[PDB]
RNA sequence: GGCUGUCGUCAGCUCGUGUUGUGAAAUGUUGGGUUAAGUCCCGCAACGAGCGCAACCCUUAUCCUUUGUUGCCAGCGGUCC
RNA sequence: AGGGCUACACACGUGCUACAAUGGCGCAUACAAAGAGAAGCGACCUCGCGAGAGCAAGCGGACCUCAUAAAGUGCGUCGUAGUCCGGAUUGGAGUCUGCAACUCGACUCCAUGAAGUCGGAAUCGCUAGUAAUCGUGGAUCAGAAUGCCACGGUGAAUACGU
RNA sequence: CGCGGGGUGGAGCAGCCUGGUAGCUCGUCGGGCUCAUAACCCGAAGAUCGUCGGUUCAAAUCCGGCCCCCGCAACCA
RNA sequence: GCCCGGAUAGCUCAGUCGGUAGAGCAGGGGAUUGAAAAUCCCCGUGUCCUUGGUUCGAUUCCGAGUCCGGGCAC
RNA sequence: UGAGCCUUGAUGUGUAGGAUAGGUGGGAGGCUUUGAAGUGUGGACGCCAGUCUGCAUGGAGCCGACCUUGAAAUACCACC
């Protein structure tokens, strides 16, 4: 008779707030939530999405990678989110949209994305 | 190219049942300019089937092109490189006339007794949802889900927009600046 | 950016280009690419070609009035 | 020589005269808007014009008019209908 | 005068007819335009399986004749089997035009009856009375038309967008 | 001297272990795209397995002889 | 000659506490591009090795033997 | 903090079934300061609303026993 609700064995940690961080670039972008203190509590990405090619670039995929990371911290019973946001692909504030709408209150949009002061060389890729 | 939009010569009505849809089915149904006969092996199908269930003979007829109806399709915007493809709305009229398409093209293709067996069994299977153009449209919306869109000229389309003073702001689209 | 200090919750108007320090559109040039060190002459130094579109555009008013282009 | 195919039914191609350039040459024939069109309007050191586009031409689409057989038959008469 | 261009190992362009059931076969039945015709077209008549025959009216072109419009409509029939599909081939008999149809004609009929199950790479024509498809006429022409030239029947997909 | 390996469609290679089986990449020829060649695409053709014999129902294959190509060996006082 | 441990989609593995035949890649067709490289799609196949046995039924759960792979033997 | 040995407590969601089917014998029921039950509050809780149940409250029955369904039937004590 029995076909089943539940969605996975019961919560483990419980930590009610975390931090993610959205890190977004011109081949892949990788969500990773975090305690305040610094610890990660799961991760999803475009690639391991299912997107591969053209797609993994994309704001669509970008999304879809929010949406599956919220399910993996679930377990955690987290409700509040701060938000680091992190390099210049597009999926950038797409992937932002995608955790509102997932029912999270997002506490600030930090891009903190990494900038030299003239710093180290950079590659000269594409050259003539 | 192209300077004119214009098109869409009207049809006439059916003339059994006074309906524009059949009429527009006839006309997909028919080869070689014989309206006449397409006529009669529309009706002889369209009659196997609201026998075999439809209290009304339009009923199943109509659920018929529901269940095939494809909702969006994927066109082409060359980016080179290998495209892939985008999807767009299906226009309700160019929804109709896939939908419509498919079931004669599956028909046409049956290859039992008469186009009229053969029809009244490609609208009797996609009716109840395991027909030839059944799965065509399932085939369609597979190509369609799984490329959920992306474009191009992004760059220029943002550009060419500031170039006629246009927003700062881009999406995916399709034959055209996004 | 969206911006962070603008009041936290989240409300979906703010257009991210006009909420830029200066974040990409610049920031990013820097990556894949050295600016060779005096490229710059013939990528920059076209500050002149920008400052005379804006001459232009101030001239051609002018002469459409005295010629009347409408 | 005649003639014809083709780029192409693409819509362009150029003369006089005036002017600017040492000169080849440009100008007009470029600009603004519009069109099937160098189409038309506006506006300028260019002013005028010719070939070309359009037009006339035939044909078809109505309707009037006149004709009225070897065509036609609504009424009409006769009727083998 | 006879031969030749009309050969054949093969390769290619163009078109026809087909591979079928929206059909092929049979029988009954419907409504066109446009043209050609006194070197010609030729009814009615009786004869021939038929192509054709002979006998013979008529026509100068809205009149007579080529000329039975076909697909379509009706009904029956066949059952996915290279077949009641396809008809290429070849035998045999036969007709006509013309001096003569062997090389090098067209057509009738009996019989027979191949490849062909929608075609690799490639690829072309079209925007609406169009394409597709069905028949009809004509120029040349004693005799050879799938071609070319024209006429009318039935009559579509779709064109968002550059 | 001697010993062991080799002799395949026009080229280079595979299959060679008591066996019946011909494969790959080039090149070739026909068709296609292109103004035309190149390339690119599709189709096809090409070896009676060096040669002679023997064993075998059957041999490129196993066995024997000869020619041809390669590797090693042909000393010791 | 023992103890081990494996024997399935073509392959490796595996949903397979007995009530219940899969993931990854392999070949065909469709859908697109300077055919392709490369997206996305729908089929891919097994009496789980041959035999015993528990049982309400069980391949696997308990057992005997063939072949592969790993030890100690001699 | 692994493991063994071992002391007490426990889950087994098939197909049909009200639900409860770890293998299997006993067995017609167990009544300290009751054994109530039952609605309610939380916890564990997984082939999802299905078991056990701290305990507020209540001192006013679980439930088999041929009560029924099913190869096996349940309560309740052993066995592992």
């Amino acid at each position: 008779a029995k076909a089943p609700i539940r969605a996975r064995k019961r919560v483990r940690k419980q930590v009610s707030d975390g931090v993610a961080h959205i890190h977004a670039s011109f081949n892949n972008t990788i969500v990773t939530i975090t305690d305040r203190q610094g610890n990660a509590l799961g991760w999803a990405t475009a690639g391991g999405s299912g997107f591969r090619g053209s797609r993994k670039s994309t704001p669509f995929a970008a999304q879809v990678a929010a949406e599956r990371c919220a399910d993996a911290v679930k377990e955690y019973g987290i409700k509040n989110l701060e938000v680091m946001v992190k390099g210049p692909g597009p999926g950038r504030e797409s992937t932002i949209r995608a955790l509102n709408a997932a029912g999270f209150r997002i506490t600030n949009i930090t891009d903190v994305t990494p900038i030299p002061h003239n710093g180290c060389r950079p590659p000269k890729k594409r050259r003539v | 190219p192209r300077r004119r939009v214009i098109g869409q010569r009207k049809i006439l009505p059916d003339p059994k049942f006074g309906s524009e849809l059949l009429a527009k089915f006839v006309n997909i149904l028919m080869v070689d300019g014989k309206k006449s006969t397409a006529e009669s092996i529309v009706y002889s199908a369209l009659e196997t089937l609201a026998q075999r269930s439809g209290k009304s003979e339009l009923e199943a007829f109509e659920v018929a092109l529901e269940n095939v109806r494809p909702t969006v399709e994927v066109k082409s915007r060359r980016v080179g490189g290998s495209t892939y493809q985008v999807p767009v709305e299906v226009r309700p009229v160019r929804r109709n006339a896939l939908a419509m398409r498919w079931i004669v093209e599956a028909a046409r293709k049956r290859g039992d007794k008469s186009m009229a067996l053969r029809l009244a069994n490609e609208l009797s299977d996609a009716a109840e949802n395991k027909g030839t153009a059944v799965k065509k449209r399932e085939d369609v919306h597979r190509m369609a889900e799984a490329n959920k869109a992306f474009a191009h000229y992004r760059w220029l389309s943002l550009r060419s927009f500031s170039h006629q003073a246009g927003a700062s702001s881009k999406q995916p689209a399709l034959g055209y600046l996004n | 950016p969206v911006i962070k200090v603008r009041e936290n919750e989240p409300f979906d108007v703010a257009l991210r280009r006009f909420k830029r320090s200066c974040e990409k559109a610049g920031v990013l040039a820097e990556v894949r690419r050295r600016e060779f060190y005096e490229k710059p002459t013939t990528e920059r130094k076209r500050a002149k070609a920008s400052a005379v579109k804006r001459h232009a555009k101030k001239l051609a008013r002018e002469n459409a009035r005295r010629t009347r282009l409408y």
